[PDB]
């Protein structure tokens, strides 16, 4: 309907081509909200799925925790950690900003 | 149709039947091929999801560049958009070990 | 044929399975191996109308 | 959708046939594969 | 969209754990392809007949 | 090379829910494998430490192997299944002090009586 | 083969032993796997079954 009343955007437009050229795009298996129904549960999953031997228990730990444990787990003394936890977050949420 | 008799005719709307069923198997073709890559690349992701999301990765190169922390995943238009966070070392110095 | 364009060697390519062999690679030299060659063609013996 | 023009499609086999069932059949790999990726991303246990 | 057992954080030096107490086994099956079934054509009889 | 021949640590990449063990039989156009995983139910919740100090003795501190510290007062529990046992020396390891540790001054477990 | 350290050397163990130590190394304790064989044989059967 919306290339009948309202026509193509632009030129060579693939979509308004559908209902011509006689051919149809198909909606993809899931929504939206679907897809971020399962991103998002993934996101809380992170801190207590990563964390120790078997994947059939969940510790619900804090974020930041988990990430010291990921910290010390490669090399970075647990001394270093308590010291500069904030310094750590900071260089964090400066790489994701 | 409305300029040729048939004899003549035929031969006309046989170089647009010949012309068009090329490319309708040049496009078959290259779904087929796309989808393939699509779905290995699927595999992919999966194994992403589960070493680097779901888990730290030990594995050099991997997930991200340096040495893996935490992964977050978002739905991205065809795909996962991952997002690595690693940690990088700096201002190396020498010691006698 | 030769430098001086003279003919030399040849294969008839319908003597048997292995001449095909080397015409369809147009070669003398082919490698080792298990090759796909024409079928052994059925002959008409009569006709019947 | 010219008649004159489906008769002579039509010694070209069941062309459109087979275009409609390659298609198909890659787009339900597609959904398998959505199907599958999405079973596994899937958390077992989660925080809100 | 199915989701997962909630699981909560404390606001503590403590934390929840979520632990089966119980257990099954399942069997996961897969098919992995390492084949196709190997062809050869005449061609020359294919198209000439 | 990693599902039959060993037991699989990579989450997804055998079957589902946690790998025990693989057979392979051949089928028509390849190779069908059976994957058996651990699949656990019933989840219950429960309270857990990050691990444990002697409150003293401060810097002596342990923290579980492959499983949890559990209230119950404390004790330990296997990482996949809900059976809680004594801590002991055999499922603990000692390691440097915390601030989510809790501090125990009564019933220590053994690894804590200095 | 997917018991120790190593693919050199090979351990001719019990299927039943091997799966035991399988079962220890994923979280669940020998405490409770000595308790349980048979339960566990029992399961084991039913998801092959
Ligand atoms: C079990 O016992 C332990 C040991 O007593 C206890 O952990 C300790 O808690 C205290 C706080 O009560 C920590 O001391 C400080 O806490 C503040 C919090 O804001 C930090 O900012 C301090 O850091 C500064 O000072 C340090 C030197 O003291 C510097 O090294 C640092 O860079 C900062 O300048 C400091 O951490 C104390 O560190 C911890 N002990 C350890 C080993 O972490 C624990 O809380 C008890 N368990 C429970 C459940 O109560
Ligand atoms: C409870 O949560 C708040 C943040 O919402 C935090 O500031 C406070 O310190 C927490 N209390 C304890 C005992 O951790
Ligand atoms: C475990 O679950 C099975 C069903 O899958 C049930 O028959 C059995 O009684 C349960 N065992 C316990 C201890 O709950």
């Amino acid at each position: 309907d919306d290339c009948m009343q309202q026509g193509p955007a632009s030129a060579r437009d693939l979509i308004c081509a559908q209902y011509v050229a006689g051919y149809k795009v198909l909606p993809p298996l899931m929504d939206v909200n679907m897809e971020a129904a399962y991103t998002s549960s993934l996101l809380g999953s992170i801190a207590g799925v990563g964390w120790t031997a078997g994947l059939s228990s969940f510790a619900a730990i804090p974020f930041a925790q988990s990430i010291f444990y990921r910290l010390n787990g490669v090399g970075i003394t647990q001394q270093v950690l308590s010291e500069n936890q904030k310094l750590i977050a900071n260089k964090f949420n400066q790489a994701l900003g | 149709i409305q300029r040729l008799d048939p004899p003549e005719q035929d031969a006309q709307i046989d170089r647009l039947i010949n012309g068009r069923l090329t490319t309708l198997n040049a496009f078959v073709a290259q779904q087929l091929v796309r989808s393939e890559s699509a779905a290995l690349s699927a595999q992919l992701a999966k194994d992403k999801v589960n070493e680097c999301v779901k888990a730290q990765s030990k594995r050099s190169g991997f997930c991200g560049q340096g040495t893996h922390i935490v992964s977050f995943v978002v739905n991205a238009p065809n795909g996962l958009y991952f997002m690595h966070v690693g940690y990088y070392p700096s201002n190396h110095i020498e010691v006698v070990s | 044929f030769s430098v001086d364009g003279y003919i030399r060697r040849a294969i008839d390519c319908g003597f048997n399975d292995l001449s095909q062999l080397h015409c369809s690679y147009e070669s003398f030299d082919v490698e080792s191996g298990v090759y796909s060659v024409s079928s052994f063609e059925a002959k008409p013996s009569g006709s019947v109308v | 959708g010219f008649q004159k023009c489906e008769q002579l499609l039509r010694e070209y086999g069941q062309f459109c046939s087979k275009i409609n069932q390659a298609l198909h059949g890659a787009n339900l790999r597609q959904d398998d594969s959505v199907r599958n990726l999405f079973a596994s991303v899937k958390s077992s246990q989660s925080s809100p | 969209f199915n989701h997962p057992i909630q699981v909560d954080q404390l606001n503590s030096s403590y934390f929840k754990l979520s632990i089966p107490t119980n257990f099954s086994f399942g069997v996961t099956q897969e098919y992995i392809q390492t084949t196709i079934q190997k062809v050869t054509v005449d061609c020359k009889q294919y198209v000439c007949n | 090379n990693e599902c039959v021949k060993a037991q699989s640590k990579r989450s997804g990449f055998c079957g589902q829910g946690t790998h025990i063990v693989s057979f392979v039989v051949n089928a028509p156009n390849g190779l069908y494998f059976m994957h058996v995983g651990y699949y656990p139910s019933n989840h219950i919740e429960v309270v857990s430490a990050y691990g444990l100090c002697d409150a003293a003795n401060p810097t002596n501190c342990i923290a579980p192997v492959n499983g949890y510290f559990i209230k119950t007062e404390w004790s330990y529990t296997g990482s996949s299944f809900y059976a809680p046992e004594p801590i002991t020396s055999l499922n603990t390891k000692y390691v440097a002090p915390q601030v989510t540790y809790q501090n125990i001054s009564t019933n220590l477990p053994p690894p804590l009586l200095g």
